[PDB]
RNA sequence: GAUUCACGCAGUGUUAACGUGCAAAUUACUUGUCAUAUUUGAGUAUAGGGGCGAAAGACUCAUCGAACUAUCUAGUAGCUGG
RNA sequence: UGAAACUGUCCUUAGUGCAGAUCUUGGUGGUAGUAGCAAAUACUAAGAAGAGGAAAAAAACAUCUUAGAACUGAAGAGGAGAAAGGUUCCUAAACAACAUUACUUGGAUUAGGGUGAAUCGAUCCUAAAUUACAGAUGGAAAUCCUUAAGAAAAGGAUUGAAAGGGAAUAAGAUUAAUAGUUCUUAAUCAAGAGAAUGGUAACAUAUCAUGAACUUUAAAAUGGAGUGUGAAAAUCUACGGAAGAGUUCUCUUUUCUUCUUAACAAAAGUAAAUUCCACUGAAAUGAAUCAAUCAGAGAAGUGGAAUUUAUUGGCUUUGUAAGAAAUUCAAUGAAUUGUGGUAUUUUUGCAGUCUUCAUAAAAAUUAAAGGGAAUCUUUUGCUCGUACUAAUAACCGCAACAGGUCUCCAAGAAGCAAAAUCUUUAGUUAAAUAGAAUAACGCAGGUAAGGGAAGUCGGCAACAUAGCUCUGUAAGUUAGCAAGAAAGAGUAGCUCUGGUGAUUAUCGAAUCAGAACUUUAAAGGUUAGGGGAAUCCGACUGUUUAAUAAAAACAUAGCAUUCUGAUAAAUCUAAAAGGUUCAUUACAGAAUGUGAUUUCUGCCCAGUGCUCUG
RNA sequence: GGGAACGGGCUUGAUUGGAACGGCGGGGAAAGAAGACCCUGUUGAGCUUGACUCUAAUUUAUCAUGUGAAAUUUUCACUCAUUUCGUUAAAUGUUAAAAAAACAUUAAGGUUGAAACAGGCGAUUGAAAGAGAUAGACGGGGAGUUUGGCUGG
RNA sequence: AAUAAAAUAUUACUUUGGAUAGUUUAGUUUCCUGGGCGAUGAAGAACGCAAUGAAUUGCGAUAAGUGAUAGGAACAAUAAAAUGUGAAUAUCCAAAAUUUGAAUGCUUGAAAGUAUACUAAGGUAUAUAUGAUAUUCAAUAUCCA
């Protein structure tokens, strides 16, 4: 009954979306954030994450007030 | 759930909002390749995990 | 029924109908729809006639 | 290997205490001057039944000395103490059942519990249901007192150190049978998750050093030194004698 | 037999969740949601429930007349009549005591 | 922590069905059990030479005599294939 | 064929020549019009719409209405919620794809519509637990501490429950869909604005009838079992009718349906149980329950007080309120809406009894007391959730998967029974396609002459006993059991008779016993123990390898051994005014072996361990 | 028959009409899976142990300067770092002067009423213990690794 | 012995598939110049805004855009309006810049919220550490009348 008849009962959530970087990556027990590394002030990020990396950083938004700035 | 929360409410209303199609008469603009939304999804298809 | 910013309140819904349209409200049920407005039910005065109101408006 | 229970037990995740329904701290109230050179009258408003422990404890109330109040106690019930009694706690109390006295003020051969072993820490030897100890002997030379502890050793403690006269409540527990599993199950109610025990040479070599082959046996002795490093010390520890007694 | 169903968002009997099936109009059977027991008052000194006061929630004695909460007594509504009258003994008598013992004996 | 039946549950036997299945463990009858060492929801605690185990090396997201995931890493091969 | 670039020679350069690597990526065959589209009892007739039942029976035809026949059988295939899903809800147009045939159907395509709260919840409080400033620790990341270390917080910070606690809303109607939310009517709550009498006493008086600091008490707020009983609802039934429907060539003064009432308040009439008060003082001891249990620190008796009994005050009754609603009749308008029960079940309280080496939460918040400091009308009630499924099609399993997933309401028959079986209200007739033929071999359910385990590793599988009543019951035994031992007899239908009560002859309860007569000689439609004599293991109830082992394995109580005076023992951590047993204290904590009871545990200290006061 | 010693193909013969339907279980050394038994590899992993080499925990000695004595270096006496505790840091020190389950508070200019002062909040331990460094012992609790070859397997 | 239904063989044409050929608004590498963010709130995330938009793009309650400076007649899928009295278009400029986020008054889960002060609503300020100055204090800590 390890297979099919144990998935019945999986309807309580464990992530929720976390409020610093929109994924549902915020464990609800632990506090904390799987992706994004909330509370803790420094964004996560890891050197053997480097498709990680490249996913979520500088660039890969709006830049809404940078790209002014360089642009000046 | 019946029971949701204020923020959580109005991302379900956004994905409602965004599982529509490409207007017709977008459609007829020179030079368009868009036809059809690939970013479409049902409810008994697949769980837009939220 | 109005659509309403969801910022507002049933207070201020209220007074903005009185000052906008110059009539008595009595009554204000809102609901927030899933896009996002909020939709107001506005009940006025036994004595203001809530029909004429709308042809003002053009409803009619 | 693995970690073997007992070194799991000092972590402290499912071996916590289960002390929800408890009652509180039982001890004395603080050492003040009223204790030292006056006493003070407590009424025992009720005796009352502490999960996880023998003995019934009394909730005392005392009046405040200092200030317009009252002020509660949690004593360990003296075998004998009734609602509704007076009891006088200080240098100066009469040697009554469930009076507290200094261990200095006590004459020989009389019986005490909840003795304080260093004074003014509320309560520390003879606090289990039935056990008490006896005073032996006095030093007014350097006002130090003897007593016999529950386990037969002999303590020698200042003789200003409160105690309690007479026998903790629930004598007996011990002497009515278990007969079931499920009652020594519900026996750890209120206290930690240690009850069936499986014993070591039916486990496996990984999980403990008992773990045995083909037969289930030890293989090697079960007396074993203080020094061994946690993990390996199982069985009798600093033995000096084995077997059945004669 | 006409068949019920909760009509709050609740679904399991707890002990707030008590409902009981009155009938209505036309034969129709509603919910109604009944409240919980309470207890009484009890004397300090003896623990028995003091009589003249009603067992109703601690809120509803807000709504209550000002002398259906308490009897018209000396420690009225704390004790029973039987924890006051050994209280007036004890005053007087241990005082009167106090009086032959000290006091020029 | 008596004997049983029932709502449920389990999984003794048929070593029945099925075995490119209803199903990556299910079905039918039979059997056992069916409230105090009971059954069960939600919350909460315990994390990889770690935890948890009425102890089977069992369980730890179909993964366990050491999970999953990424990096060192195009690890090394006196061996096999081209 | 194709329609804009390309070729020869010499040198130079190389990501330069493929049949293989279970090679990689893509495409495609035989298999093959083959295996299949067979769990969930079941559909038929007439009509409508539609291109879509034609025809030499092409034997089948999706959707909707009516009729017939059926199934789930009320612990449901019914009516509603929590998690999860997220627009799947409703309507209209439309059917290319999808739901192993088809579809006019759809949980599918397109486009609009839909979720209304002072009273329901979140918001508020704290529980297990969780996280901050300062401090402590660490090379570091960071760890510890949660009131202890602080010039911090009258006293201890943050979070933590849509099942724990909590101020206050009900009935009817209404929408294609929301409704304790809208409408009508009727209420409630919070925040406001405009130094008293009576009673012997228990105690009592539409606000009344002052009551600060400070302190205390109580409530919120507390297990389970089993027995008795009050009350309501449901079912059943008695009397009395009103209205409508069914049967009626054979009878039936007959069978069936309706005869209702909310929140909040009032107080004609009137209950059960418990606890107190006054008078008096019990023995010739009384009183009382199903059981108990109680009495000179005072019984029974009489007279009182109080509380509980799903809102005021439990039931009837009343305002609400008949104007509503239900059942009929007429073409909007008219008719009625008594009283009971020594029956059963459920729910809800109450009363004492039993049980624990188990004693079965806290806060927000409220009231009262001790004390004596001081001298009716009207306004407002904010933010967020609210649609729908909740499952043999909306959830998790790749899916419209026979698997899994927490709850509430709950009719008749029959019976000990919430059992099997059949029906009522509600739901549905479709839920991976049919038609013809009726071969072998299969899957599921059966029967059998004579014999009766001769089959086989093995009575595997099947057969067989089976309810109730009476009689009767062995060895063995821990004296409790074995025991439903084993064994034997009875049981139907019809017509009668007697026993078991209440009120002063009438009224009611299903239960037991007995007697004639008849027959197909009677538990058996369904449900429903095979029995006996021994041996081995485990004492027992219990747990176990999710997915080949449920056991003789683990656990268990019992027995025993070892260490420890708490600044300890065990033991987590890199460290730590760090952490666990420990809210603890030898009848305790920690570490082990054996495995109930009875009986007995023999000899050996040389070796290896452990220990020593040497 | 021979062949890698059990051919559908080769050699010699027996014999053959093309397409197939329902069954069936002899063969296709049928399918499923880089044999899981055995061996080899200077390939591993779990577990055990006085296998080799180590290590956490435990333990022992020396160093790390509190005063004041006394002996022949432990042996003591104090507290002053230090250890362990307790409270609302709530009368410390020295002078002066068991009859009763009830109540107990906001006192009749500014000092008495309610005594003054100590340079110690109250105890406990104590120059020893603990942590550090170096050195010996113990240490499968744990880490790494190894366990020759030939051989009628 | 016999037939060519099936089977086989070649070519042409059609079909399934997308190789080959032609092609490139895409990449790779090297080199040159810089290496110009943030409490004056960054990077990132969310939500919202077009006459008809779902994504994407641009932008922020002044919204696929405003002012100013250059610029000179367009846009287009379909309508409208405005337009040489200045349409598209560009910019190191000006105004404006929702919820969050180091996120910083307090709380935050998918949480709706909320206290004080200043200037009913609206807007500012209030985290921790920290330098300088001012000011109010605490300690018989050192003296001292």
């Amino acid at each position: 009954t390890k297979g099919t008849s144990c998935r019945g009962t999986r309807h309580n959530k464990t992530h929720i979306l976390c409020k610093r970087c929109g994924k549902r990556s915020w464990h609800l027990q632990k506090q904390r954030c799987a992706s994004c590394g909330y509370p803790d002030a420094k964004m996560r990020q890891y050197a053997w994450g480097y498709k990680a990396l490249r996913r979520r950083t500088q660039g890969t938004g709006r830049m809404r007030h940078l790209k002014i700035a360089l642009k000046r | 759930t019946g029971h949701k929360g204020f923020s959580y409410k109005l991302k379900l209303g956004k994905k409602i909002h965004q599982n529509r199609g490409v207007p017709q008469w977008f459609r007829m603009k020179t030079g368009n390749t868009i036809n059809y939304n690939f970013k479409r999804r049902h409810w008994n298809r697949r769980k837009m995990g939220m | 029924v109005f659509l309403c910013e969801q910022k507002a309140n049933k207070t201020m819904i209220k007074k903005a109908v009185e000052k906008r349209y110059g009539v008595k409200v009595i009554k204000v049920n809102t609901l927030v729809r899933l896009d996002g407005l909020k939709k107001a039910f506005v009940r006025l005065a036994p004595d203001v006639e809530a029909m004429e109101v709308a042809t003002k408006i053009g409803l009619f | 290997g693995r970690r073997t229970l007992s070194q799991r037990k000092g972590r402290g995740s499912i071996f916590k205490s289960r002390s929800h329904h408890k009652l509180g701290v039982a001890q004395h109230r603080a050492i003040d001057f009223f204790e030292r050179h006056s006493t003070v009258r407590g009424l025992v408003k009720s005796i009352e039944h502490d999960p996880g422990r023998g003995a019934p404890l009394a909730r005392v109330v005392f009046r405040n000395p200092r200030q317009y109040g009252l002020d509660k106690e949690l004593f360990i019930c003296a075998e004998g103490l009734y609602s509704g009694q007076y009891i006088y706690c200080g240098s100066k109390a009469s040697l009554h059942i469930g009076n507290v006295l200094p261990i200095g003020q006590c004459p020989e051969g009389t019986v005490v519990c909840n003795v304080e072993s260093k004074p003014g820490d509320r309560g520390i030897i003879a606090r289990a249901s039935g056990n008490y100890a006896t005073v032996i002997s006095h030093n007014a030379d350097n006002e130090t007192t003897r007593i016999r502890l529950p386990s037969g050793a002999k303590k020698t403690l200042k003789s200003n150190c409160r105690a309690m006269v007479g026998i903790i409540a629930g004598g007996g527990r011990t002497e009515k049978p278990i007969l079931k599993a499920g009652v020594a199950y519900r026996m750890y109610k209120a206290k930690r998750t240690t009850w069936p025990r499986v014993r070591g040479v039916a486990m496996n070599p990984v999980d403990h050093p008992h773990g045995g082959g083909n037969h289930q046996h030890v293989g090697h002795p079960t007396t074993l030194k203080r020094s061994s490093p946690p993990g390996q010390k199982a069985g009798k520890v600093a033995a000096r004698r084995t077997g059945l007694i004669r | 037999a006409v068949r019920v169903t909760y009509v709050r968002k609740h679904s399991y009997n707890t002990k707030s969740n008590g409902i009981r099936i009155v009938k209505t109009a036309g034969g129709n059977m509603t919910v109604q949601h009944r409240q919980k027991i309470s207890n009484g008052v009890r004397c300090g000194d003896c623990g028995c429930v003091l009589a003249g006061i009603r067992h109703i929630r601690p809120h509803q004695y807000g709504w209550l007349g000002k002398s259906k909460r308490t009897v018209t007594r000396a420690y009225g509504g704390v004790k029973c009549h039987k924890c006051v009258q050994k209280k007036i003994l004890r005053a007087f008598l241990i005082n009167e005591h106090n009086l032959i013992k000290l006091a020029a004996a």
